[PDB]
């Protein structure tokens, strides 16, 4: 409950994660499906340009997520910047 | 009371399994606070100085607004209800109180319930008219010492002695609390302003550079609001659309006042005759047992629930509605609700209802809900392309500023401009070190810190430009494809895309609060300066050109340019059906102590679908066979693990490792990767990264990261637990659990030290 | 044979052909059903329930009152309003006859119910007298009212996502309810795609089987919101109404089946309705319907055998088990040995359980009758 401490901690947590980022293979699957599953996001919005980690999700969305998404009723909804652009901004006419 | 919250809702209208005890949510509608803190909200309309016939108050308006990060109200809660008087003015069509309502729950302030009434009539008792008003947050921009030198000119601003930072050149933020009382309904009898001029810091450090005391009797204006209303401009305010976004739809929604107002005077406490006794109301020269002020209120409120936040109750955080139109019983009253803003990730909802009959106003007011559940995710190398985010450059007067700043710094640093770069992607570019500036610029080049150890165990310290130093007039960068294709390029530019690109957003009130956020490779980085202040955007595009320098030499190349390693994805649907992540993995650890080569699962991107393996060429090669065989010999791992024990199917693997292997050492000639039956090698890569080979230069990194980094700049409260790192595939923490996990997978020599002080930290 | 809640929300109607052609023999039970109903109504845990009003002789004189499809439909309306019309009927069949009510009563072999049907059933099966008749009557109506009503206490209607909402809705399935139809469809089949919903979903919103009405007909309870989640999968699996297969090899095509919602208002034969089942107890214990006072056999809904074969316990007690928690099998408890002629005086013209059954046992010589109608539009129904 220090905040000076919590300070310190937060900062050479990140410092170390990015630190070893580099010598870290990439656990894309396992952030995705914290993403998916344990914060049941239904807007997922790839920020970039192309959307690469975008049909990277629906892929997952796929192979995974099929009867799962189906039983939770969970709607999902993955954007690009490029092509989904104006949705993203609610950017829509009358 | 868990009862008396259900006979609330039951009684409104409302419905939401919120609500009702099932499914995963238990709380009590925001419309409880008036009922719990009823008291301290009505109380303080009967001092004496507020002398009115309070039989013919009515309700006036009412508006509840949920502290940033409280929960919502649920049942086993203690609720203390504080309140006290805004102000109470009288306007033509009577006299007003606004009270403002403060529920807290362990001690902690939860909701502000703020409510008006109207004393409906004539009043002259300026004597006890007032108002506390909090003042639009200002943004006073000082840029000419004739600008500062009047900031300063006003009696009613102090300057602070906490230090003299030049309020030159920087801007200042006022927010402002101010105090006025009424004499005519024109003229201000007299008036008093205070509050807290800030200034935030390159380290976003927010301090009160100075401090607003303002006050005077018989006043037309506020001199002081006005000042600020010309030279500065508000803050932190809405973001409207062109185009209202209907949401209600073209079918209007329907609520009915229902008969009997006894119904909610239980539930609720308002009791007052007005609503429902006949000889009562009809005293008070009413229409007649007028339904419920905050029935009305609470009714079409729900709507806003389930229409707007979709039955997630947390993301309505605030609500406001004047009650203008008298509503009797079993009056049909339509509702339209129209997305027609954003605040902060948050929807703003224009709330309309309406009498069906006279299409004559009952309620009018908006209500901030949040965003569907928001994910963001920022792409990585690889979808790089020339004059990427240049359009967004031209159109978005923001983002026009992250590039420039980005390149102001590159040019000034560096000696050339990522922006040029973008635009126009060269196949080669040179940098002089010219004059004065010039030589400053080589002399970072020339500080380039690059490291790697003999197989004795001393660190070599060198060079990374090696042919640069102070008898270098000029160094070259070259690529065969365009120099946004090398990454000390391609990296700093992606990220400033997207750093941008958001910032946009953020400009139009598009990022949602509570969100989380995750970047592939390079893109956590831009992922987390995004979200999360971590840096500054110079620091940030320094920091990723060095990773992209390191990333380069880590590997050994030779003269033709010829690369010792590569890249290549895997796909192990390809190979058959019953191939599995732990039989890819299987596959390449087996590979990996047989032939000795270095060899490793770098990506894992799609669960059955999309892997990426670095390594040594031959490594590459062996593991190509091993899958081409595989596939064509179609085997079945799961019968194979049961019919053959474990060392049998190992042993059996070891087999076609040799064979594969050797055969790969027939085209000893540096090795030629090609495309095999799932095995696609990735055009483009010399260094196997995301494998423990860039363990080397881990080190340096780290203590660059700690140079572009600074601590005070961190909110440890947006990475809070918001954050997916890609070393962690879970969620960014601070427990003394997640340091454990992280050394488990990295040995953080910081870690280990900062873990076995962990009590230290309490 | 007596019907129930299945699909029809134009059960008042029936009254009103009833009110409207048999005035002299029904107006009576009506009038005094109707207050009987009147004055539960009032009652301090009822009025909740019935903000619109149960005046049910109102409704009828002045068609204007009467309320919304959506109020008659629900639990605490349906189930005590159909029942009149359910007695309305076996009271014009009698009359008509110009019997008594122990005439005709003798004159069967077995009677049962589906699901909410069973009370009248057994209610019918007591009455030998119009006086006796009149008594079970009163019995059966305010029984149904406490049913109904206290189970739509122990799991109310919850608003939905309108979004989740209009797609139910046009993807050829209706407006959610805890009661979800899966016709042309094996049990097999059914379970399974059960099996996987209730995997995700945590054990307080899982989906059971409400009743087996055929080998290939079922209904599915849960809450409405994972009873979605069904259909969600079901979509997925069956093939448009389009697709022509006759150039599919057979064990390859895609199922054609009707997946569909109910217009019932609460979880009937489900562990929803746990708490709902005790005050329902208490509400009734001053009336007690012995398993002697049954004349012709009434056969359980979850089992097949006799409610005689009891040494004479309140019926209440296990009518109530049989509609809030036990699942009717149907099928089962309505193989009547040896039967020739089967009578429908259910709820609902051509939609009465009188075809269902008529299916189920349409090979076997099994004939069938409805009370409720004179005349239809089914060709395989007298």
């Amino acid at each position: 409950m220090r905040p000076e401490v919590e300070q310190e901690l937060a900062y050479t947590l990140l410092v170390e994660l990015l630190a070893y980022q580099f010598a870290m293979p990439v656990r894309w699957i396992e952030t995705q499906d914290v993403i998916l599953a344990e914060k049941r996001t239904e807007r997922i919005v790839e920020i970039g340009p192309s959307d690469t980690l975008g049909g990277m999700a629906r892929r997952t969305l796929q192979s995974k997520y099929e009867a799962y998404d189906a039983a939770t009723s969970v709607q999902r909804q993955i954007l690009c910047y490029c092509k989904d652009a104006k949705e993203i901004y609610y950017d829509v006419e009358p | 009371n868990a009862q008396a919250v259900a006979d609330f809702v039951h009684a409104v209208g409302n419905t939401g399994e919120a609500f009702v005890d099932r499914g995963k949510d238990f709380f009590a509608p925001m419309d409880f606070a008036i009922v719990v803190g009823w008291k301290a909200i009505t109380k303080p309309i009967f001092p004496r100085k507020i002398d009115g016939d309070l039989l013919k108050l009515v309700h006036l308006s009412n508006g509840y607004r949920m502290v940033p990060g409280a929960e919502p109200l649920k049942v086993g809660d203690v609720l203390d209800t504080t309140a006290q008087i805004n102000a109470v003015i009288n306007q033509d069509s009577g006299k007003m109180v606004e009270v403002c309502g403060t529920l807290k729950r362990d001690g902690k302030p939860v909701m502000y319930v703020t409510s008006q009434f109207l004393y409906r009539g004539v009043y002259t008792d300026y004597e006890n008219t007032f108002q506390r008003k909090d003042e639009v947050p200002m943004q006073l921009h000082i840029a000419t010492p004739q600008d500062l030198a009047v900031l300063r000119s006003k009696e009613w601003f102090k300057l602070d002695d906490q230090h003299d930072i030049e309020l030159l050149g920087q801007t200042l933020v006022f927010r402002l609390q101010s105090l006025v009382r009424f004499k005519n309904k024109n003229v201000y009898s007299s008036v008093q302003t205070i509050g807290q001029v800030l200034l935030e810091l390159p380290t976003k450090e927010i301090i009160q550079v100075a401090s607003v005391d303002y006050e005077a009797g018989e006043s037309h204006g506020n001199p002081v609001i006005d000042y600020l209303q010309r030279h500065g401009s508000s803050i932190e305010q809405p973001v409207n659309f062109e185009n209202p976004i209907p949401l209600s739809g073209k079918t209007p929604l329907e609520l009915r006042a229902p008969a009997s107002n006894e119904n909610y005077a239980r539930v609720s406490g308002d009791y007052n005759p007005i609503h429902v006794s006949r000889v009562f109301s009809s005293y008070a020269n009413l229409p007649g047992t007028i339904t419920h002020g905050m029935y009305t209120s609470a009714a079409v409120r729900s709507l806003v629930e389930t229409w707007a936040a979709e039955n997630n109750i947390g993301r309505v955080r605030s609500y406001h509605v004047n009650m203008v139109g008298m509503v009797l019983p079993n009056d049909a009253i339509t509702v339209k609700l129209e997305h027609v803003g954003m605040i902060a990730g948050r929807k703003i909802i224009k709330v309309d209802a309406r009498n069906k009959d006279t299409d004559e106003s009952v309620l009018q007011g908006e209500a901030e809900v949040e965003q569907p559940v928001t994910a963001y995710v920022f792409t990585g190398q690889g979808s790089q392309e020339q004059g990427m985010g240049m359009d967004l450059y031209a159109t978005s007067p923001v983002a026009k500023e992250v590039w420039d700043r980005a390149d102001k710094h590159f040019r000034e640093n560096y000696g050339f401009s990522i922006i040029d770069i973008v635009k126009n992607n060269p196949k080669e570019l040179t940098v002089h070190f010219g004059g004065p500036r010039g030589k400053i610029i080589r002399q970072n080049y020339m500080s380039m810190t690059f490291e790697t150890v003999n197989a004795d165990g001393s660190i070599k310290t060198e060079k990374i430009f090696k042919e640069v130093d102070e008898n270098s007039t000029s160094y070259t960068y070259r690529s065969p494809s365009g120099l946004l294709s090398a990454t000390q390029f391609t990296q700093p530019a992606l990220t400033l895309m997207e750093k941008a690109s958001f910032e946009d957003m953020r400009s139009k009130g598009l990022v949602q609060r509570d969100s989380t956020f995750a970047g592939h490779s390079l893109g956590e980085y831009s992922a987390l300066v995004a979200l999360a202040d971590v840096m500054p955007i110079e620091s940030l595009v320094s920091v990723v050109f060095y990773r992209g320098l390191t990333m380069q030499v880590a590997v050994e190349r030779d003269e033709q340019g010829r690369s010792n390693y590569a890249m290549c994805a895997v796909n192990p649907s390809r190979i058959s059906p019953t191939f599995t992540e732990q039989a890819l993995q299987y596959v390449v650890e087996n590979i990996a102590e047989v032939t000795g080569w270095l060899l490793e699962i770098v990506n894992y991107n799609v669960a059955n679908m999309q892997y990426v393996a670095a390594g040594d060429l031959r490594a590459l090669d062996t593991l190509a066979n091993v899958l081409n065989i595989l596939k064509m010999q179609k085997i079945d791992i799961q019968a194979l693990m049961q019919s053959m024990s474990l060392e049998d199917v190992r042993a059996h693997l070891v087999e076609i490792i040799q064979e594969c292997r050797k055969q790969t050492e027939a085209k000893p000639q540096p090795v030629q990767l090609e495309r095999g039956f799932a095995t696609i090698p990735l055009r483009g890569i010399d260094v196997p990264f995301h494998s423990t080979f860039l363990r080397s230069g881990v080190k340096p990194f780290r203590s660059f990261l700690l140079k572009k980094i600074n601590k005070t700049t961190i909110d440890p409260s947006k990475l809070i637990g918001k954050y997916i790192p890609n070393v962690t595939a879970k969620p960014f923490e601070i427990s003394k659990e997640y340091f454990e996990e992280v050394h488990r997978l990295t040995g953080s020599p910081k870690i280990a030290n900062i873990l076995a002080n962990w009590d230290k930290y309490e | 044979i007596f019907g129930g809640q299945g699909n029809i929300e134009e059960y008042f109607d029936e009254l009103r052909e009833i009110y409207t052609t048999y005035p002299s023999f029904v107006e009576d039970l009506i009038t005094s059903i109707a207050e009987l109903l009147q004055s539960l109504a009032r009652e301090w845990d009822a009025v909740k329930q019935y903000p619109k009003g149960l005046d049910i002789l109102q409704w009828l004189h002045n068609p204007e009152s009467q309320p919304d499809t959506d109020y008659l439909v629900s639990a605490p309306v349906s189930f005590p309003l159909i029942g009149l019309v359910q007695l309305a009927h076996y009271m014009i069949t009698c009359k008509t006859l110009g019997r008594e009510p122990g005439e005709l009563l003798e004159r069967f072999s077995g009677t049962t119910g589906h699901s909410q049907g069973i009370v009248v059933a057994a209610a019918i099966a007591t009455a030998r007298t119009w006086d006796e008749f009149a008594t079970a009557a009163k019995r059966a109506v305010e029984l149904l009212f406490w049913i109904g009503l206290r189970s739509q206490q122990a799991y109310p209607r919850t608003s939905l996502a309108p979004s989740t909402l209009q797609d139910s809705v046009e993807n050829g399935e209706g407006t959610p309810t805890p009661m979800l139809s899966i016709r042309d469809l094996t049990r097999s089949a059914v379970q399974e795609h059960i099996d996987a919903t209730n995997q995700h979903l945590p054990e307080d919103r899982h989906i059971g089987i409400s009743l087996v009405n055929s080998a290939r007909n079922f209904v599915v309870t849960g809450p409405p919101i994972s009873l979605y989640g069904l259909n969600l999968r079901l979509r997925k699996v069956k093939a448009p109404t389009g697709l022509d297969q006759n150039r599919i090899p057979f064990t390859q095509r895609k199922a054609r089946f009707v997946n569909r919602f109910l217009p019932i208002t609460a979880p009937f034969h489900s562990p929803y309705l746990a708490g709902a089942h005790a005050h329902i107890l208490g509400d009734v214990d001053d009336m007690k319907i012995p398993a002697s006072s049954l004349v012709i056999p009434v056969y359980d809904t979850k089992t097949g055998q006799d409610l005689r074969e009891l040494g004479d316990e309140d019926i209440i007690p296990e009518l109530v088990r049989m509609i809030t928690y036990d699942p009717v099998n149907w099928e089962t408890a309505t193989v009547f040995p040896d039967a020739t002629h089967i009578v429908d005086f259910g709820p609902g013209g051509v939609s009465g359980i009188g075809v269902l059954t008529n299916r189920n046992k349409d090979g076997t010589g099994v004939r069938v009758i409805l009370a409720g109608a004179i005349d239809g539009t089914n060709t395989e129904v007298g």
